[PDB]
RNA sequence: UGUACAACGGGGUAUUGUAAGCAGUAGAGUAGCCGUUACGAUCUGCUGAGAUUAAGCCUUUGUUGUCUGAUUUGU
RNA sequence: GCGUUGGAUUGUUCACCCACUAAUAGGGAACGUGAGCUGGUAGACCGUCGUGAGACAGGUUAGUUUUACCCUACUGAUGAAUGUUACCGCAAUAGUAAUUGAACUUAGUACGAGAGGAACAGUUCAUUCGGAUAAUUGGUUUUUGCGGCUGUCUGAUCAGGCAUUGCCGCGAAGCUACCAUCCGCUGGAUUAUGGCUGAACGCCUCUAAGUCAGAAUCCAUGCUAGAACGCGGUGAUUU
RNA sequence: GUGAACAGCCUCUAGUUGAUAGAAUAAUGUAGAUAAGGGAAGUCGGCAAAAUAGAUCCGUAACUUCGGGAUAAGGAUUGGC
């Protein structure tokens, strides 16, 4: 009906979870996303931008009563485990087990606490600029 | 050119993709190669090394076989759990 | 012409009065004006193409220079629902734009993101410009 | 554009049918008879397993008789 | 001709079936029907759905990690053609359907067992429990006994 | 006046009047000239139509952008189980037409027949041709009279054959009745099939084969009293007009007297007679050979009928026909299948179709599943089983 | 008065999304009792369970019952 | 024969502007008083005039006709009587539909100093139109099928009621979309025109008598209905 | 009872169960509702419909008769335990 329909069109579609997982992983995407260049059409003009909740604030206040709350850790608690990509789609049906079982124990134990560490440091760096 | 001139012309020779390619047996050319069957897909489980990790397979599955992988409580003997068992159902409905 | 191949039919998504995406750098970020080469003529019905299908555009965001000029382009994504010839359906997240000139030939020199399998095989330039088809 | 009805595809078409395609029509045609042929020898195998005079005359006069009696008939008066 | 998995069910797609969306990472995603595609776009989880296979094989239903289980790989590097190869395969496929059935039985019935203890269980504290039904039970079966 | 801007029409004015068919079974207003050069062959087939599906092809089309390339396809089955033969008439040429002079039928006829004559089967007694099979007595001197008859005069002969139903799972009892001409030559040697030929089954092999063009002639599933808007395709008023919005709102400022029966009125959807022609035959398969469905390239035993059956249709466990596309008529229905009237220059009744797959999912749902041991396997053991 | 017809039921197919009831220590903490007991959204298990499935789906070795009311027609 | 568009502009349009297109031809059946549906009297203000009531060279604004159930026409639907009933058919008459563009090849050939650059024959696909269809995709949901949500009520659980179909999600079947798919022909006579023989007129002449080709034209094949007072062949004919 | 509320929704007391009925579910209507992609290309004219909407917090321009404009605008949230 008209609330699905109106919500969840492709003109109105975000951003896709595995995307932030693979943009949170590592320090230059981090940084590269937290410096932002000054862009005119952006709501915020750039910065003030959460990641996790792919989103521009305008102000760092309105970034700060994001942060404390519960959409933002509806995502960070959707974002701590894998990612479920077509890879985990087919190892459910018996299809490209061994990759899908490589890609788990990779991220069990290289990209998991990576992202981890940049997560902990976002939200350090965020709390004490706000 | 002269090949397509001599059978039909541009629009109507149909060319053999085949009777160009590299083969073991050349009396096979006209075969054909099993892409679906009945939900599995025949590329997927097409390995030169299929026959040895099967014989592996087979050695495993003799081994659980000899093994206990495909295989009245005390107090009531069985007619006393029968009839527990249709009181309780009677009790139910 | 300019084209590679035949007039083939995928479902319309575009009418006239819609602006589309542009990801290029040569400077464009939006399209929209009127016209489709190769559209019907009937009464109380809009022009409306894609298949690879150039369009007559307008830079509605971008830089001044190429502002208030109107150019040709193709489409290379729609976001509606087209049937290949080959099973499934498909559909873009978006719809995206981008610029030329009448014989196929690009103003700029790459693209982003994909593009459409059978637009790419009709215009030659668009599939040597694009890094990314589908 | 060239009609359906135009004099020169047509002919074109004619000079077309009487070659490649009215061959491909006629064996089928064989076939088919062959098959035909078959489907009764294989019933007979199964098999194996185990004026008009009587009314018409008078139908027919009497519906003259009453056409010349209405006078409704198509041929005499 | 190709079977695709569902992003979301991880159900067969065969040809002629379902839709595809292609992302701007050039990623396709194409399910069985409207129902995985609609929540897709609603953006739920299917490993928190119990209707798919991924909460069933994270959850530790039917079994996900086996050797019948490793044939299907996919395969990007190609070979002759051999058609004695192929008969072989054909045969080798039938095969391994059976025995991972047999396994996939298996683990069912590791996971269900202990149940007939429970049931018995329950039937005896009801029946402990409620003796003033078990007085007409006895009166009705005399009853009809000697109606009989 | 001059309307100020052209446009077409909207509607056919060929094919009226749109009202209901005067029978359920089309009939058939042409068969293809004869050459009597040629072996004697029927002109037609009759059948029953039993849904559709989807089946992936390769194609070998030189000049086309799938040259060599595999493509998706609708198609559509047709029960054709055998058909016997009943009769024989012969249609004399006059300056009026064609005439009918006699008509002969054959020793033993089938209840199914018999209920086709009949219109209150339970309380008759069942006495239709019992002096017909008195009159194939000794030696049958009017039915050899009346066959002398046919190869003397008559010109043209055509054959009175009847269906099957019984072998099918529709709930008619009662069988189809129709007319299909033979186009060989030689009228004694047709007679003479004929008389070979009286209670005997002709199977739909020996009438068809793969790589055929053929014409579907049927009646168009009726829909009923319908208005302007769908009935013929206008515009619709914008809104809150007067008197409604979903018809024609005039004819414009001029003045006639009259209504023309060129504007598009309301009336009968449907139900109409129709002849579509020109559809490529796929397979022709056979109860008798389970395996029906399956193909070279898959090698997957199952017969075409899918999972829970057809929709309001049952299973095929008789010979079939597979055309492509969109026949008339709706499941359920008698069809005939005639042979093109024409040869065809086309390079597509040349190209030998070749199948990769054909669909047997269910149509009763979105389909996921081919084949019940399929289901079996993904779906794994449940509670029921053990 | 038959491989007859129907109402029920069985099987298959499809839609939904894991029933009622019972248990656990899995449960942010809070009180009481010398770590333990009571409350507790929720989670886990019996459970792709449970429900619906022709009303214009397919199929049926089952159970039960039904099958001569009225009118009219002649070359 | 078949088509002859989409839009901008009301400090206005008895029109013009830029695009697409094969093309964007003109007109009538109303305007030879007056006739579908839609824009363009009563109140009030400014301007010109008037002694004034008021009028106007103006301009602005707001401002209730409401068939058809009758006859005919048109569209679809029955039906008496022509021994009864049933089946298979014929076809007078009437209607008729297909259309346009591009692409491969012919060929970078013919042609041309160069620049450039065709076509017949053989093939492929699309535009407009029409007729069907529902395998798939999409839409639709009183299947009120499944689940969930708010508020309240049935003591709580269960199971439910009410909220003018309470709301949200999925949703088969059916219906439906160039928003999906399929299909859409071939014989005779002719116009313009080009010709053969050949007088008129001891030359000559396509014409006067004869005669060969030839257009998307005409008539038929094919498609639709089937004369309810058009017809045939055939089956049964009453305890 | 919910809730800011004599709003709207459900209920207790008291009262009523009155308005010609039955069978089907064609078109056209009357009263509503949903719709892919595009989003005013429609039309004299965005008529009508849609969208927004309560409460907490941040924040709020020109102009101003300094009293207002102003709920300007624009943004972050809302359950249960
Ligand atoms: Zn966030
Ligand atoms: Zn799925």
């Amino acid at each position: 009906g008209r609330y699905s329909v109106k919500r969840y069109k492709t003109k109105r579609r975000t951003r896709d979870l595995d995307l932030i997982y693979n943009d949170l992983s590592t320090k230059e995407s981090v940084q590269k996303l937290l410096n932002q260049p000054l862009d005119e059409t952006k709501p915020g003009l750039g910065q003030h931008y959460c990641i996790h909740c792919a989103k521009y604030m305008e102000t760092a206040i309105a970034l700060k009563t994001h942060l404390k709350g519960k959409v933002h850790k509806r995502r960070v608690k959707e974002l701590r485990g894998v990612p479920y990509t077509q890879e985990v789609s087919d190892a459910a049906a018996g299809y490209n087990l061994n990759k899908f079982l490589n890609r788990v124990q990779e991220i069990t134990q290289s990209v998991g606490p990576e992202k981890e560490s940049n997560e902990a440091l976002l939200k350090e760096h965020l709390d004490s600029t706000l | 050119r002269d090949i397509e001139a001599e059978n039909g012309g541009a629009g109507v020779f149909n060319v053999n993709l085949k009777d160009k390619y590299l083969l073991e047996d050349d009396e096979w050319k006209n075969d054909i190669m099993p892409e679906i069957l009945d939900g599995k897909n025949v590329y997927d489980f097409l390995d030169p090394e299929i026959a040895a990790k099967l014989q592996a397979l087979e050695e495993e599955e003799e081994k659980l076989e000899n093994e206990g992988f495909y295989n009245i409580y005390d107090g009531f003997e069985a007619s006393e759990v029968d009839d527990i068992k249709e009181k309780a159902a009677w009790i139910r409905n | 012409n300019g084209a590679q191949g035949t007039k083939f039919r995928i479902s319309l998504g575009l009418p006239v009065g819609a602006i589309m995406n542009c990801a290029d750098n040569s400077g464009a970020r939006n399209l929209y004006i009127i016209a489709v080469k190769g559209s019907g003529s009937r009464l109380n019905r809009l022009p409306a193409a894609s298949l690879g299908d150039m369009v007559m555009a307008t830079v509605k965001k971008g830089k001044p220079e190429l502002r208030k000029k109107v150019m040709p382009a193709i489409v290379v994504r729609q976001a509606k629902s087209w049937r290949r010839r080959d099973g499934v359906f498909l559909y873009f997240e978006d719809n995206a734009g981008v610029i030329a000139n009448p014989k196929g030939e690009m103003k700029g020199s790459a693209i982003t993101g994909p593009v459409g399998k059978e637009c790419a095989d009709l215009w030659p330039r668009v599939a040597s410009n694009s890094g990314v088809v589908v | 554009a060239k009609s359906l009805r135009a004099s020169s595809h047509l002919n074109a078409k004619s000079v077309k049918r009487r070659g490649v395609f009215q061959k491909a029509v006629d064996a089928r045609e064989q076939r088919i008879s062959d098959k035909l042929k078959e489907d009764l020898l294989k019933q007979k195998l199964e098999d194996l397993k185990k004026w008009r005079d009587g009314r018409h005359h008078t139908y027919k006069k009497a519906k003259l008789m009453k056409q010349s009696k209405k006078k409704t008939s198509f041929t005499r008066f | 001709m190709r079977i695709y998995q569902c992003h979301f069910c991880s159900s067969p797609c065969y040809p002629g079936h379902g839709i595809m969306f292609v992302r701007n990472d050039a990623k396709e995603f194409r399910f069985c029907r409207s129902k995985c595609h609609k929540a897709f776009k609603q953006r739920r989880n299917p490993r928190k759905l119990k209707w798919t296979k991924a909460f069933r094989k994270a959850a530790g239903k039917e079994l996900a990690v086996d050797s019948t289980l490793t044939f299907a790989q996919r395969r990007n590097v190609p070979v002759r053609y051999n058609r004695e190869l192929v008969a072989t395969t054909l045969k080798a496929m039938a095969r391994i359907e059976e025995i991972r059935q047999k396994r996939e039985r298996a683990f069912y019935k590791n996971r269900m067992r202990g149940n007939k203890e429970k049931d018995f269980l329950r039937d005896k504290k009801l029946v402990e429990s409620n003796p003033e039904l078990l007085r007409i039970r006895e009166v009705e079966i005399a009853r009809k006994l000697a109606k009989e | 006046s001059h309307r100020k801007y052209e446009a077409p029409r909207h509607g056919h004015l060929g094919f009226l009047p749109r009202k209901r068919a005067a029978s359920i079974r089309a009939r058939v207003k042409a068969f293809p000239k004869d050459d009597r050069s040629k072996p004697v062959a029927l002109t037609s087939f009759l059948g029953y139509k039993a849904g559709m599906t989807t089946i992936v092809r390769d194609l070998d089309r030189p000049g086309s952008k799938f040259h060599k390339r595999e493509v998706v396809e609708a198609v559509t089955v047709v029960d054709t189980p055998p058909v016997v033969v009943v009769g024989v008439v012969g249609y004399v040429e006059t300056p009026r037409g064609l005439r009918s002079l006699t008509t002969v039928w054959a020793e033993h006829l089938s209840d199914e027949v018999k209920r086709r004559f009949y219109k209150n089967w339970y309380k008759s007694k069942k006495k239709a041709f019992t002096k017909y099979s008195a009159k194939y007595a000794q030696d049958g001197a009017g039915i050899e009279r009346e066959l002398a008859r046919i190869k003397k005069y008559a010109s043209v002969v055509r054959v009175l054959v009847h269906t099957q139903i019984r072998k099918t799972p529709l709930a008619q009892k009662k069988a189809h009745l129709a007319e299909i001409q033979l186009n060989g030559g030689s009228i004694s040697e047709k007679v003479d099939w004929a008389r070979e030929h009286f209670e005997k089954t002709v199977a739909v092999d020996s009438v068809f084969e793969q790589n055929e063009m053929i014409d579907a002639i049927a009646v168009t599933k009726g829909h009923g009293f319908e208005g302007v808007t769908h009935r013929w395709g206008t515009k619709k008023l914008p809104r809150k007009t007067h008197r409604g919005l979903r018809k024609v709102a005039c004819i414009g400022a001029w003045h006639p007297a009259h209504v023309m029966w060129s504007v598009a009125r309301a009336g009968q959807r449907g139900y109409h007679s129709r002849t579509s022609i020109n559809h490529k035959i796929y397979r022709v398969g056979k109860g008798d050979d389970e395996a029906n469905g399956a193909t070279s390239f898959d090698r997957t035993k199952k017969t075409i009928t899918p999972m829970g059956g057809f929709v309001h249709y049952g299973e095929i466990k008789n010979d079939f026909i597979m055309v492509k596309g969109c026949i008339p008529g709706n499941r359920k229905r008698i069809v005939t299948l005639r042979k093109s009237l024409y040869t065809n220059t086309s390079r597509k009744a040349l190209e030998e179709v070749s199948l990769k797959w054909i669909d047997t999912a269910s149509k009763f749902g979105k389909g996921r599943f081919q084949t019940p041991a399929e289901k079996h396997a993904f779906m794994g053991t449940l509670k029921k089983d053990l």
